[PDB]
């Protein structure tokens, strides 16, 4: 996260962690959205031009962490997974459309001050707070800077990282980039006019874009941290999936699948 | 349209 | 089956549930 601050405790309390198991290295943000089953990016599991193809055995999930200049005892959880769902129109080969994966947890999860579940959108969330110039907020544990910067750094923070950042419209965000941007992403991010700052960056994708909606006070993922050129460029947005396009194939999953 | 592949 | 997710879903209980402001939310409201 670029030009964002440090956490409050249980301020995001569906962060996940996702971790390479072999050896113990931070891959990826996650969110909870209950107690056994975890959205993240399908990037971040499958991606042939890199060879990348993690399996169950390869990962590992941690939740409840607020900082990794600890282990907190009697906090923060641990699982192993038992199944990964990839979209299965996931593109990969030209602009990571439909960047979306389930991943479904071999130990449950208890629910506590630190560890709760996110909503998903309904209609109505969607069409009220996906517009341009509305505020949601991303967390993560990836890169401060898109590049090292003196006094600052560049790679992981010890304590998760949260940014506030604006939906773009569309046409902004199609005109921004040579990748070709379909109707399952959407983008966000300041604009060089109105001088903040602030972006995801390498080590955040699948972590959450969320919302607060002002009619019932409950926050909904409605983006997951996909993709970027750089990161906290002017004129470049962050790109994320987009949840609710999406949800359909996350519901048949989960209620279909077992 | 409103969601993608669906129904 | 999951519709939204659970009843409970995103309400902090350290937040919401204590009827206590994170401290930056208030930015998000005022973008809406
Ligand atoms: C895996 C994720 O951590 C990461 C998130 C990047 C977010 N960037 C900003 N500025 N918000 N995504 C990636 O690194 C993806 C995976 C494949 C390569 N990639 C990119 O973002 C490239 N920089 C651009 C790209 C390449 C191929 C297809 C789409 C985008
Ligand atoms: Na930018």
């Amino acid at each position: 996260i670029v030009e964002g601050s440090d956490a409050e405790i249980g301020m995001s309390p569906w962060q996940v962690m996702l971790f390479r198991k072999s050896p113990q290295e931070l891959l990826c943000g996650a969110s909870l959205i209950s107690d056994r089953w975890v959205l993240t990016a399908a990037h971040c599991l499958l991606y042939p031009p890199w060879d990348k193809n993690f399996t169950e055995n390869d990962l590992l999930v941690r939740i409840g962490k607020h900082s990794r200049t600890r282990y907190e005892r009697n906090i923060e959880k641990i699982s192993m997974l038992e199944k990964i769902y990839i979209h299965p129109r996931y593109n990969w080969r030209e602009n990571l459309d439909r960047d979306i994966a389930l991943m479904k947890l071999k130990k449950p999860v208890a629910f506590s001050d630190y560890i709760h579940p996110v909503c998903l959108p309904d209609r109505e969330t969607a069409a009220s707070l996906l517009q341009a110039g509305y505020k949601g907020r991303v967390t993560g544990w990836g890169n401060l800077k898109e590049t090292w910067t003196a006094n600052v750094g560049k790679g992981q923070p010890s304590v998760l990282q949260v940014v506030n950042l604006p939906i773009v419209e569309r046409p902004v965000c199609k005109d921004s980039t040579r990748i070709r941007i379909t109707d399952n992403m959407f983008c966000a991010g300041y604009k060089p006019d109105e001088g903040k700052r602030g972006d995801a960056c390498e080590g955040d994708s699948g972590g959450p874009f969320v919302m607060k909606s002002p009619f019932n006070n409950r926050w909904y993922q409605m983006g997951i941290v996909s993709w970027g050129e750089g990161c906290d460029r002017d004129g470049k947005y962050g790109f994320y999936t987009h949840v609710f396009r999406l949800k359909k194939w996350i519901q048949k999953v989960i209620d279909q699948f077992g | 349209d409103l969601y993608d592949y669906y129904p | 089956t999951f519709g939204s997710g659970e009843a409970d879903c995103g309400l902090r209980p350290l937040f919401e549930k204590k009827s206590l402001e994170d401290k930056t939310e208030r930015e998000l409201l005022e973008s809406y």
